[PDB]
RNA sequence: CUUACCACUUUGUGAUUCAUGACUGGGGUGAAAACAAGGUAACCGUAGGGGAACCUGCGGUUGG
RNA sequence: GUAAAGCGCACGCAGGCGGUUUGUUAAGUCAGAUGUGAAAUCCCCGGGCUCAACCUGGGAACUGCAUCUGAUACUGGCAAGCUUGAGUCUCGUAGAGGGGGGUAGAAUUCCAGGUGUAGCGGUGAAAUGCGUAGAGAUCUGGAGGAAUACCGGUGGCGAAGGCGGCCCCCUGGACGAAGACUGACGCUCAGGUGCGAAAGCGUGGGGAGCAAACAGGAUUAGAUACCCUGGUAGUCCACGCCGUAAACGAUGUCGACUUGGAGGUUGUGCCCUUGAGGCGUGGCUUCCGGAGCUAACGCGUUAAGUCGACCGCCUGGGGAGUAC
RNA sequence: UAGCUAGUAGGUGGGGUAACGGCUCACCUAGGCGACGAUCCCUAGCUGGUCUGAGAGGAUGACCAGCCACACUGGAACUGA
């Protein structure tokens, strides 16, 4: 749903350039808009559930690839739960 | 495979074995190719090419005395989640000595007659029949 | 002689069992037609009525 | 699968398992050594009892534990990569996927009126209940709720439950084509967490039809049969609870490999640059059947084949999914 | 049986002991153990061995040998290598 500007905007403003697309802070940092919006989506309805499971899939992966990049990087990890706000 | 690439190799042989398949082919490591060399030294395959530089494929080449496969049974042995080793006094006879155990010893890969007489054991990769 | 500790002992308070107890729980005992086409398939969950086992509602299954 | 046995369904921590190439280490592993592994017992060869049992000599064995030296294929570690798994991206497609928001008719009953007077009603049979006080039907408007006939399906989407009028808003997932990016980031998961038909519950509403209960009649061997006539909870909405189903493909999840034929649905490439087309090529899906497997039935590339990872589960019937 | 534990876990000093040690004490710290099963409940002497079994295993621990523990029950010490 998150708009292709903003995914452009993420990727150069979190890339080490433009299009590079998959790098975990890229990967992250689109998961992390798409959880607040959808924070956004689900704090008027709660009762819908078939969008909220594809929601815990984007949490779920998101935890993964932080756990990666703290296992693989210590620094860049560090860097980036503040750069972008997270562990909260 | 996914998790047992050894496995996979077996199951290949002997599935196309039973399909009379000529020759198969799977994703090569260089423990595959070294269970191949110990094959077709053993005449149980014709043999085998590795092609491929970034992506290199192993082609083992099947081999039927007549309209039946050579190799009858082809069974992992050690897997992950049973690693087997055998002291070199405890290394299998696989039919009688009629078909192979490859182990993997400390000096490569080879089959069990070879160990028991080089007097080392190691790790049971498979029995080949 | 007197402190410190303490086994045992007495009390209270607790837990835990043992027996037995009305009761249970009434298991009773004795006393006041159709064999998937066949008085209305075979089931599953649930809720009702009633001595129940049955029947009915609601959803579901083919193992009719 | 059906004999007992795949949790209703996911997600997921611990845990288990882990693509590929170097390097290193040397934990596992392997090898050698050494020390220890009491004697007895057991086993082998002997010896003594007239033989045997029994006794006894020597040996072997004690399948182990530790330590040292060595090996380095494999597993582990540590380091560094790689790109095939996994993911991110870019662009499109299909869809009853979900939550909301209003939306319209068919049918639905009464009223609002006339039009009409001997009927309305039903079963094994009446009857009970309506009506001549105007009863039904007609058109007329209303009221209000339920549900969306055709399309419609061998269809589709969803983890499962399940999802079907139209239209908007928010939203989820899937798939296809090339390309870019990351660089093993994976799989499975006890515990845990969440979703979860129907009935039910609780709290407020709503109540057009229906309908357990209950209320009339007749039952039948008696009727609290069956039935028909009304009919309340409920059904519907909001929130909370429940947490169960033959929740079923009675078939856990993930990956790989192994002959065919017939379809459906949805992309897409080449060439007919007519719309299909002819030839590919994906994803989903229905049905035959080969080997194989199976007790058989059957399954059969969507496996119940051949394998690998992890999980759940079973262990005669009943007692009993019961008691505590 | 899912939490358990205040000499509880550790540290400094005293003391004590043949000896190390929370062994004990004073102070300090606030730990330690536990889902690789703590705690709690139940059962049980342990081993060489024995029996059974092709084996892997199961079942045992009478005799004999080794180790432990006990000596009416519960406390305690003395004497002494």
């Amino acid at each position: 749903s998150l708009s292709t500007e903003a995914t452009a905007k993420i990727v150069s403003e979190f890339g080490r350039d433009a299009n590079d697309t998959g790098s975990t802070e890229v990967q992250v940092a689109l998961l992390t808009a798409q959880i607040n919006h959808l924070q956004g989506h689900f704090a008027e309805h709660k009762k819908d559930h078939h969008s909220r499971r594809g929601l815990l899939r984007m949490v779920s992966q998101r935890r993964k690839l932080l756990d990666y990049l703290k296992r693989k990087d210590v620094a860049r990890y560090t860097r980036l739960i503040e750069r972008l706000g997270l562990r909260r | 495979s996914m998790q047992d690439p050894i496995a996979d190799m077996l199951t290949r042989i002997r599935n196309g074995q039973a399909a009379n398949k000529a020759a198969v082919t799977m994703p090569s490591s260089k423990l595959k190719v070294a269970i191949a060399n110990v094959l077709k030294e053993e005449g149980f395959i014709e043999d085998f090419k590795v092609e491929g530089d970034t992506k290199p494929e192993l082609e083992l080449t099947l081999k039927y005395f007549q309209g039946k496969a050579v190799v009858e049974s082809i069974q992992r042995v050690s897997r992950p989640g049973l690693r087997i080793y055998k002291r070199k006094d405890e290394l299998p006879k696989v039919m009688a000595g009629l078909g192979i155990a490859v182990v993997s010893t400390s000096k490569g890969v080879m089959t069990d007659r070879a160990a028991r007489q080089a007097g080392l054991g190691g790790e049971i990769i498979c029995y080949v029949a």
